[PDB]
């Protein structure tokens, strides 16, 4: 939910929203989860936020086949 | 005189005629047959309506020695003029397996009767190849950039076949076959597809080994042959361009209609599925009284 | 300019390669290309934003001993390419060749 | 076991961590252990930035190097051939 609603959101805010313990703790969550593709995002470790990568419009890709 | 031979339409009647005359003189073992070609000219398409044989004995010591009856020709022409008066000399057919350079001197002889540029129609009587058994040529004068003066030479004319409405239905009456080159049903175009692709693959193989024969075996260099290959390379399609991405998008669209129509027919057949089963229930009642 | 496009199998050139060949600034590569179009010795269009000259048509010219070899190899690649591909097409759709 | 699992996940997340940020996440007690672990796992540390993307390229290349491959991905021609022959039985 947090990733869909806020495209770019610092881990700091997620801690506030979902009461996670620290920046690290949620970092680990996302890191494991995107290997599975659940969240479908990429982390910005230097800038301190999660940047979502879902954008859509695969009627330019070859996906429909 | 002129070049107006851009298309040559050939009646199927003439091809059948050519084989009949070839056998009824029984010219075999590298003997030739020559007959006149009658038909229209002064039109970009050349219409081959009719032919008739001329007596022509071709030597076996040489190819430069032949007998041809000039007096015969006019008589055949005036008679056929009485039948239909749209027929004039437009050339002569040679029935050899392939082309000769002693046909050039014969070509010049028929230039006298014509008011067009003589068509040499090599009617093959060997039915070689799955495509046409006709190549066409017309004798034309050129100079060329090599340093060659006043050449006479034969330039290939693309060959096509047209037939009249009465003529075409005669074929249909005679034959009932379904034609390995036909583009009919799904299975038939599937066969045409693989046949067409391998057709190109054969011709391209010849060019590659023809190029070797120029540059190691000293076949002649000509700018008409090199120039055509240049065109191929210059207008060659390219992929990964924005043209390619639109193709793929056009390609999903066609895959989309197919998927819709696949689902549509499942509904119709499932309707039949039910109705066989209802009919069974009724027929069970009938069977019990029976 | 006509030479470099034809002999290459690519038909896009960065101005950097043309500038170093003809010893021109970028100002004059843009004229040179423009003149080729006016005369009709080449036809194409320009990206001064990609900084390419994308040529799309080359005038046929005389073809010499060296070029025939270049022309030839291009034809071998395409000839082999149909042949490998036609095997798949023989293999696929086996049931129906009717 | 914990280090390798974290090592996999971090490839997706980003392309580089400074050396210090690697040591905390992948649980070491020496910075020299961190760097040696990276070399053996096929990450280059060049200017104190790891390049997770090396090993992933290398694994991916291997897959394309073996050949089982044309039909698993299924060409365009293959799909269209399949349609017609299902109908025509």
């Amino acid at each position: 939910i947090i990733s869909l609603t806020y495209k770019k959101i610092s881990l700091r805010d997620i801690c506030l929203k979902l009461n996670l313990d620290s920046e690290q703790t949620v970092e680990y969550m996302v890191s494991r989860a995107i290997r599975d593709g659940v969240i479908e995002a990429k982390i910005n470790h230097e800038d301190g936020f999660i940047e979502t990568t879902e954008l859509l419009n695969i009627y330019d890709s070859e996906d429909p086949q | 005189m002129s070049l107006q031979h851009e298309k040559v339409t050939i009646a199927p009647l003439v091809l059948l005629s050519a084989l009949d005359h070839y056998e009824r003189t029984q010219t075999k073992e590298n003997k030739r047959c020559v007959g006149v070609i009658l038909g229209d000219a002064n039109s970009s398409t050349i219409r081959v309506t009719n032919s008739f044989a001329l007596p022509f004995e071709e030597d076996e010591k040489n190819s430069d020695v032949w007998f041809l009856d000039h007096n015969y020709i006019e008589n055949m022409n005036e008679m056929c003029k009485k039948i239909n008066a749209k027929e004039k000399l437009i050339g002569w057919y040679h029935s050899g397996p392939k082309l000769r350079a002693s046909d050039l001197k014969i070509n010049e002889l028929f230039k006298k009767y014509t008011q067009n540029n003589p068509l040499l129609l090599i009617v093959d009587v060997k039915q070689q190849g799955v495509g046409l058994p006709t190549d066409a040529y017309v004798a034309i004068e050129q100079v060329k950039d090599d340093g060659t003066s006043t050449e006479k030479t034969f330039l290939h004319l693309p060959c096509t076949i047209e037939a009249e409405e009465a003529e075409e239905i005669g074929v249909e009456h005679l034959l009932r076959d379904v034609r390995d080159q036909a583009a009919g049903g799904l299975s038939i175009r599937l066969t045409n597809q693989l046949k067409s692709l391998k057709g190109l693959q054969s011709k391209l193989k010849d060019v590659v080994e023809y190029l070797d024969k120029v540059i190691n075996k000293e076949l002649p260099i000509n700018h008409t042959i090199l120039g055509k290959l240049q065109d191929v390379f210059n207008l060659l399609p390219n992929l990964g361009t924005p043209d390619d991405d639109e193709i793929d998008v056009e390609n999903h669209d066609r895959i989309n209609i197919s998927n819709n129509l696949q689902k549509a027919l499942t509904v119709k057949t499932n309707d039949e599925l039910m109705v066989i089963y209802i009919s069974n229930l009724v027929r069970s009642i009938i069977a019990f009284d029976d | 300019l006509i030479e470099t496009v034809f002999v290459k199998n690519i038909r896009m050139l960065s101005f950097e390669d043309i500038s170093k060949a003809t010893h021109l600034p970028k100002d004059n590569v843009e004229h040179l290309v423009m003149r080729a179009i006016s005369l009709g010795l080449l036809k194409g269009s320009i990206d001064q934003v990609n900084e390419l000259v994308t040529i799309s048509w080359v005038q046929p010219r005389i073809i010499s001993g060296d070029q025939i070899t270049k022309m030839k190899d291009r034809l071998v690649e395409w000839n082999d390419q149909v042949e490998k591909l036609g095997k798949k097409m023989e293999a696929r759709g086996q049931s129906i060749w009717v | 076991a914990i280090r390798d699992e974290i090592a996999k996940n971090t490839e997706l997340s980003y392309d580089f961590l400074p050396l210090s940020n690697i040591k905390a996440l992948l649980f070491f007690n020496n910075e020299k252990e961190t760097e040696k672990f990276a070399l053996e796992r096929n990450w280059p540390i060049v200017n104190s930035k790891v390049y997770f993307n090396n090993q992933s390229k290398e694994k991916a290349d291997y897959e394309d190097e073996m050949m089982h491959e044309e039909d698993q991905k299924t060409n365009i021609i293959e799909k269209a051939m399949d349609y017609a022959i299902s109908i025509e039985n």
